[PDB]
């Protein structure tokens, strides 16, 4: 009932079709490096819902991380492991990808049946423009113990693995 | 005026034979040269200073020698005027053929009279030499630019 | 045989365009091709080096816009200086064919449009790349004067100013190919790495 | 004045459903930066142009218009007009799609580019931090057009091109966070308007960090490894032929126009002829409604902004023929050994000089 | 509901910007020689043909040099919102931060010595 | 543009998600189809704190460190199938199977 | 890798042209004649190439397949290109291209 809200709405919808078509086309397409770059895109349109939910920092943070560092690295590794692909056909495979559509099928089912059941609180009150200010707040006085943590974290990453793919 | 219309070929189709003035740069003159060309009119360019008497190598016949180098002894090879046996091949719906010369400063006042003299009769020929000169490309007919 | 090497005398004469629009979007096609031509940096012998004197400050063509470049393909001007030996005519064809269709090419110094000193008694020398490739201009002298080759950049830019975007079907192949088998032993090549890790370079035979 | 005011209301004396109006004046800022995107891309070619031949006791293009103005006119028409090639065995979705994902998200990074006060587009909360996040995604443009290549040469010039401009990301990030200290926000024009009578004279490492990160963006002669033609040829620009290079071309010139009125706005500002102007006061100018003194200051925070972007452009294609080429090691030492270092070391003291000294921080 | 202002040009701006490659490459393609197929098509080997077998030597180069560009990527994503709010904050944030940042220093001295 | 939209959402997302972990073959696959699994989630948390918290969002800190940590155990998850890579020099996860 | 005998007007490849590719193949031995369209042909002229470098490559052919013999039999094709162009049965195009008479300029046979 108006043109902000058509707008908001009718990029929801785009950016959803765009996130559903991608993650398809990560997991169902032959070719892997078609894959790495609908990830990349997958990670755009999330990165875009994002900054249509009142988060513009986290959006900014997504496509830092994840189409940034994420899928560089992802790119990256997918070249190193190129040997033309000879995947011969393997007799157990309808019954593994039948059950895994099946199982997904139904926790989809499942999950909707949930989020379309339970009372959420929607609280109408409009949120905060100034998000990051506020994240900012949050990483010193109540999540303390996770943003110091963090650090300990990414260097036992580092560690191991650089030790992993280390050459020697 | 930064861009032209026809003038050039009434001018050509009026005179028979100009003299070109375009600037030492050469990227100008080949417009009118497609003007000419989008009327009917066929050219070629053969860059007169390497031409003979100009009247055995356009009207009759001449004996090109070619470069025997120790080997092959003189031969000739009597090639065909380079204007008759270029207006049998003229396209069926051809206005005519007109001369392009490139260099035309090599040449001297004699020949130019010559060139000039040449577009009466041989009806369907008509000639341009790009005599170097003027900041702009002008023409001036070729029968005046001499005496 | 009356005229030997005759010529086509074709027929439906010309389909070109005369409205004052189109002749005049064919200048600026025009202009705009000729003032911007891009040389592939491609030298072979002594004559290169005064092409290189070309690029230098004495007398640069980056007037007239000239910017040399490394990959054919974006190069639309391949100035071949230097003599092309058997060796390496099909070295250059490649070039030349691999490089986007509305290209030129200047034959510069006698070794390219004649054989040139190389003419007689030599039994590697392409005798003039005008057998290898449709040549526009060509330059003469052992090494020209590098306001030569600027010389024949003008009578190039002159030539490309005559175009007509009506005209650009002559600028295909037409590709008239054929088949046949044949019965021929397909050797080993004989040209590899293996030059320091070659068994016969580490200790001498008995 | 506010344009935008009377752009609006005159459309709505007329109806029009005055919500609606607001939606048709989004292209007015939306293409006049795309002209000025344009018009800089055309002078950083014609600077480049002619000032590497000043340089070199040279004359550049002389013969395309009266200075060789129309010199970038006719490289980039030519390449319009130049036959497409696809190689054999390339792939032809991420071939034609490489050297836009390099572009797009150049321009896009146009939103917060101020030019003065209320002359930009929708001065951002995430202002340069959204740039810092949109600069990484040319690494994917890169690693697709050499990913999609049957040219082992081109390939690896992908991967050295990628591998070139993630390197200096973490020194550029680690330089706009000092600059964010003292700016109290990531907005442009609250970045600039701390500057009231330059953040250069207080930050005077992270500016060097700055603007060595930005000129080693696979930029400039300083490195340009993969247009270092003498190596390699063109290393992964060697297979595109038409518009499909020109979008290189092009890309790599208005990442450079960017990047010199980034500069500006953040260590220098886009405003501020040097006196601190808006204390005119002695003038008498009711500057609040003032019609022309409106006018007037547009056009000297315009002129100001683009001296101190002339300025870097100057310098960047200055030092394009000054300094020599790094291998690809001397340069992967610049990020990681030493920007990297001197970028934390710099963000730790702002931080120890804003806690002690809160003023002027 | 949507309360971030400046929102309304990023998505146009992102439309008008995406639509220039796809328009100046598609007057190109309207406008340009048409084909050129058979061997225009080849790779560029400096004019030779390409040796055969073609593959790259793999190399862990440049997925080192990526890990360790995830690892600080993280950091500046950490540490963006800690300078933005540095005024409310002021000691006792500082410490955290320092400690913070000794970590990552400490974490980039183990992959510069290796 | 409701809560409901972007619950679903996040749900399908999960639901290809584990669709490509479990079917594809390729060792990387797995990893990408797990990154869209934490998409997914990080997504309901962003939803949940734009509804329902939107004044002290505590779902985007909470986005914020999945997003870090998905970022480093990608980079472990590479890392380990660069060291199974480098032996038995495949990633058809139908090859690592030293069991009946 | 292509073996190949590439000349003005001649190129002999060492494989076969699917849709515009070449894909080596080591019997092939596909033939290009005039693709810069240097000579105006005709389909009696055509033919006689085609025989000719049938009979080339056919009747005489036991010898490797390095390059020089692939030069050796674009030489002789192109020789008798010149012939046929010497007798008159085609001509050179007159084309608006760069026309430069590569294979010799029109004499009168006297
Ligand atoms: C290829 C590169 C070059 C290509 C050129 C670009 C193509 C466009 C060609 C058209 C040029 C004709 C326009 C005439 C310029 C005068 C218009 C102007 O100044 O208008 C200015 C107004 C001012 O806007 C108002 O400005 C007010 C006050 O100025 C403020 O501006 C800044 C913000 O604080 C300053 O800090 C200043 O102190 C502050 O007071 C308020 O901010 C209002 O909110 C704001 O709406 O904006 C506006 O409409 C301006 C919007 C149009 C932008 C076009 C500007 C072009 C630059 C011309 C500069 C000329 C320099 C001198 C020319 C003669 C040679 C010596
Ligand atoms: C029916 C079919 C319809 C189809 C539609 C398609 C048809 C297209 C219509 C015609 C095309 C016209 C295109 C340009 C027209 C100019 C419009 C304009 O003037 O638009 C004015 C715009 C808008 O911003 C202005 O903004 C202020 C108003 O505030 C608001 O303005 C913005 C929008 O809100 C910001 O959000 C700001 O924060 C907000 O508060 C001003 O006072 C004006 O009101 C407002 O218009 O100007 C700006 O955006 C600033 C950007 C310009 C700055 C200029 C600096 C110029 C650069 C120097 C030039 C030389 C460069 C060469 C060298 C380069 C080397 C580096
Ligand atoms: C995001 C949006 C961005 C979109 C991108 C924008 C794309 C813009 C594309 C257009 C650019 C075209 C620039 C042309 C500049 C130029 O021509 O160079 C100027 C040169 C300089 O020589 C001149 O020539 C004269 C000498 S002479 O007589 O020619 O010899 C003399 O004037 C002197 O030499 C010199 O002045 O002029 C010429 O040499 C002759 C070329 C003729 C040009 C044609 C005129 C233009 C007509 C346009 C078509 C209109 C159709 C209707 C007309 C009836
Ligand atoms: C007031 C403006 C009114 C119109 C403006 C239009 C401008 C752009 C289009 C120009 C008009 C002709 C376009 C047709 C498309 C096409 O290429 O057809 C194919 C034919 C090729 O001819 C053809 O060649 C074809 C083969 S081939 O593919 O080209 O090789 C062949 O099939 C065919 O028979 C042969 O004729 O080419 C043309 O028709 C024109 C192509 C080049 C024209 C360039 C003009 C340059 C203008 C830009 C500069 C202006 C500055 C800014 C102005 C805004
Ligand atoms: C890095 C690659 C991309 C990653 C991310 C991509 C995803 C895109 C980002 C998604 C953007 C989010 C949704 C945009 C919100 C639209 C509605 C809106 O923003 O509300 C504003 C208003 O919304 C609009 O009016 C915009 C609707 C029009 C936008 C449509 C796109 C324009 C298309 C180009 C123009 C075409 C015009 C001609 C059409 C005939 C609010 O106004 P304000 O900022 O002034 O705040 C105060 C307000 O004025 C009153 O309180
Ligand atoms: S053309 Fe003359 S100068 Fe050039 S390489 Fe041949 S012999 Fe030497």
């Amino acid at each position: 009932m108006d043109l902000a809200t058509l707008t908001q709405t009718i990029t929801f919808f785009a950016l959803a079709a765009a996130v559903i078509i991608a993650a398809l086309g990560v997991v169902l397409l032959d070719n892997v490096v078609y894959s790495a770059f609908l990830l990349g895109g997958v990670f755009l349109s999330i990165a875009g819902l994002y900054i249509l939910m009142n988060a513009d920092f986290v959006s900014a943070a997504q496509i830092l991380i994840y189409v940034g560092a994420v899928n560089v690295l992802i790119l990256f590794a997918i070249m190193l492991v190129n040997k033309r692909e000879t995947y011969t056909p393997v007799p157990g495979r309808w019954l593994r990808q039948g059950g895994a559509a099946v199982v997904s099928l139904g926790v989809f089912a499942l999950l909707t049946k949930m989020i379309l059941q339970t009372p959420w609180q929607l609280s109408s009150v409009p949120p905060t423009p100034d998000s990051i200010t506020t994240i900012g707040q949050h990483f010193f006085s109540d999540f303390l113990l996770p943003f110091e943590l963090a650090s300990v974290l990414l260097l036992m990453a580092l560690i191991g693995a650089v030790v992993l793919a280390r050459r020697e | 005026g930064l861009l032209a219309g026809y003038q050039f070929v009434k001018d050509l189709e009026s005179a028979g034979a100009l003299a070109l003035f375009v600037p030492p740069e050469g990227g100008f003159e080949g417009r009118y040269q497609r003007r000419l060309r989008s009327k009917g009119y066929t050219t070629l360019p053969m860059s007169a200073p390497g031409l003979g008497d100009l009247a055995a190598y356009l009207t009759q016949e001449h004996g090109i020698r070619p470069a025997h180098t120790g080997k092959e002894d003189i031969r000739v090879y009597f090639q065909p005027p380079l204007v008759t046996y270029h207006l049998e091949n003229l396209p069926p719906n051809a206005k005519g053929l007109v001369l392009w010369l490139i260099d035309g400063k090599r040449l001297s006042k004699q020949e130019f009279a010559y060139l000039a003299q040449l577009t009466q009769t041989l009806p369907k020929f008509k000639v341009v030499v790009e005599v170097g000169g003027d900041r702009v490309v002008r023409w001036e007919p070729l029968a005046d630019w001499v005496a | 045989p009356a005229i030997l090497n005759p010529i086509a005398r074709p027929e439906v004469p010309q389909e070109l365009a005369e409205n004052i629009i189109l002749t005049s979007l064919n200048d600026v096609y025009d202009w705009a091709r000729l003032s911007s031509l891009w040389p592939l940096m491609y030298g072979t012998a002594c004559c290169f080096i005064e092409f290189a004197a070309m690029i230098g400050s004495r007398f640069d063509f980056d007037r007239f816009g000239l910017v040399p470049r490394n990959s054919p393909r974006q190069a639309d001007l391949i100035i071949t200086s230097g003599t092309i030996t058997m060796k390496m005519a099909p070295a250059l064809v490649r070039l030349y064919e691999q490089m986007p269709s509305p290209k030129y090419v200047i034959a510069m110094g006698a070794c390219t449009i004649t054989g040139g000193m190389f003419s007689s008694d030599s039994y590697s020398a392409v005798r003039g790349v005008d057998k290898l490739i449709p040549v526009d201009v060509y330059l003469p002298g052992c090494p020209p004067r590098p306001e030569a080759i600027m010389d024949a950049i003008v009578k190039l830019r002159k030539k490309i100013a005559n175009e007509h975007i009506n005209e650009r079907g002559n600028l295909a192949q037409t590709h008239r190919l054929f088949t046949a088998k044949h019965k021929m032993k397909p050797v080993p090549p004989i040209l590899t790495g293996q030059y320091l890790n070659a068994p016969s370079r580490q200790a001498p035979p008995p | 004045i506010d344009l935008q005011g009377q752009f609006i209301s005159a459309l709505q004396s007329l109806g029009l459903s005055h919500d609606l109006a607001k939606l048709l004046w989004l292209p007015l800022p939306m293409l006049m930066m795309l002209i000025v995107a344009t018009v800089g891309v055309l002078v950083a070619v014609w600077l480049e142009r002619k000032i590497s031949a000043a340089v070199q006791q040279r004359i550049g293009p002389e013969y395309i218009g009266p200075l060789g103005i129309l010199a970038p006119l006719a490289d980039g028409l030519k390449l319009i007009f130049k036959e497409d090639v696809l190689p054999a065995n390339s792939d032809r979705w991420l071939f034609t799609l490489g050297p836009a994902v390099v572009v797009i998200p150049v321009f896009l990074s146009y939103i917060i580019v101020p030019f003065g006060q209320n002359l930009l587009i929708s001065n951002l909360a995430m202002g340069v931090f959204l740039w810092i996040a949109l600069s990484s995604i040319a690494p994917i443009g890169l690693l697709m057009a050499g990913y999609a290549s049957n040219n082992k040469y081109s390939l690896l010039g992908g991967l050295r091109a990628a591998a070139q401009s993630i390197s200096y990301e973490i020194p550029l990030a680690l330089a706009v966070l000092a600059v964010a200290m003292m700016s109290n926000g990531l907005g442009t024009v609250e970045i600039v308007e701390q500057q009231s009578q330059w953040n250069v004279w207080r930050q005077p490492i992270g500016f060097l960090v700055f603007w060595i990160a930005a000129l080693a963006e696979c930029e400039r002669l300083p490195f340009d490894l993969p247009e270092a033609e003498e190596e390699l040829v063109a290393g992964y620009q060697t297979e595109y032929a038409g518009m499909k290079f020109a979008l290189f071309y092009l890309g790599a010139y208005v990442n450079l126009v960017l990047s010199a009125l980034l500069v500006s706005v953040l260590y220098f500002g886009g405003w501020s002829f040097p006196i601190p102007l808006e204390t005119i006061a002695n003038l008498l100018g009711v500057s609040e409604t003032n019609p022309f003194l409106q006018i007037a200051f547009a056009v000297l925070g315009i002129t100001m902004t683009l001296i101190k972007a002339y300025f870097f452009v100057f310098l960047a294609i200055l030092l394009r023929w000054t300094v020599p080429r790094v291998r690809i090691d001397q340069l992967l030492d610049l990020g990681w050994k030493f920007l990297l270092p001197v970028g934390l070391v710099n963000l730790l003291l702002t931080a120890g000089l804003k806690l002690a000294f809160p003023v002027a921080f | 509901v949507f309360v971030l202002s400046g929102y309304e040009y990023f998505l146009g701006f992102l439309i008008i910007c995406s639509l220039v490659p796809v328009l100046a490459l598609a007057a190109s393609a309207l406008l340009r020689p048409k084909s050129g197929r058979m061997i225009r098509l080849t790779t560029y080997e400096s004019g030779m043909e390409p040796i055969g077998g073609a593959w790259i030597q793999f190399n862990v180069r440049y997925y080192m040099f990526a890990l360790v560009f995830v690892i600080f990527d993280v950091e500046t994503v950490f540490l963006y919102p800690w300078a933005v709010a540095f005024h409310q904050l002021g000691l006792l944030a500082f410490i955290e931060a320092l400690i913070f940042i000794a970590i990552l220093v400490v974490a980039l001295v183990y992959a510069w010595r290796k | 543009m409701q809560l409901t939209y972007v619950l679903i959402l996040a749900a399908l997302l999960f639901c290809i998600g584990i669709y490509g972990l479990v079917t594809s073959r390729n060792a990387v696959r797995v990893l990408m189809s797990i990154e869209l699994l934490l998409n997914a989630v990080n997504l309901n948390l962003i939803g949940f704190a734009n509804y329902l918290d939107g004044q002290q969002i505590k779902g985007q800190v909470f986005a914020v460190f999945v997003i870090t940590v998905a970022a480093a155990e990608a980079a472990v998850g590479l890392a380990i199938i660069l060291a199974i890579y480098r032996n038995r020099d495949t990633v058809d996860m139908e090859k690592f199977n030293l069991l009946k | 890798m292509l073996l190949k005998s590439t000349t003005r007007h001649v190129h002999i490849y060492a494989g076969h042209v699917v849709d515009g590719e070449v894909h080596p193949d080591t019997e092939t031995l596909t033939l290009n004649v005039d693709p810069d369209n240097e000579l105006e042909w005709n389909e009696a002229a055509l033919a006689k190439v085609e025989a000719k470098f049938r009979e080339l490559v056919a009747n005489a052919a036991g010898e490797d397949l390095t390059e020089y013999n692939l030069r050796r039999i674009g030489s002789d094709l192109e020789h008798f290109i010149r012939s046929l162009l010497m007798q008159g049965e085609i001509g050179y195009n007159l084309n608006s291209r760069v026309r430069n008479y590569s294979l010799g300029i029109p004499r009168v046979n006297h």
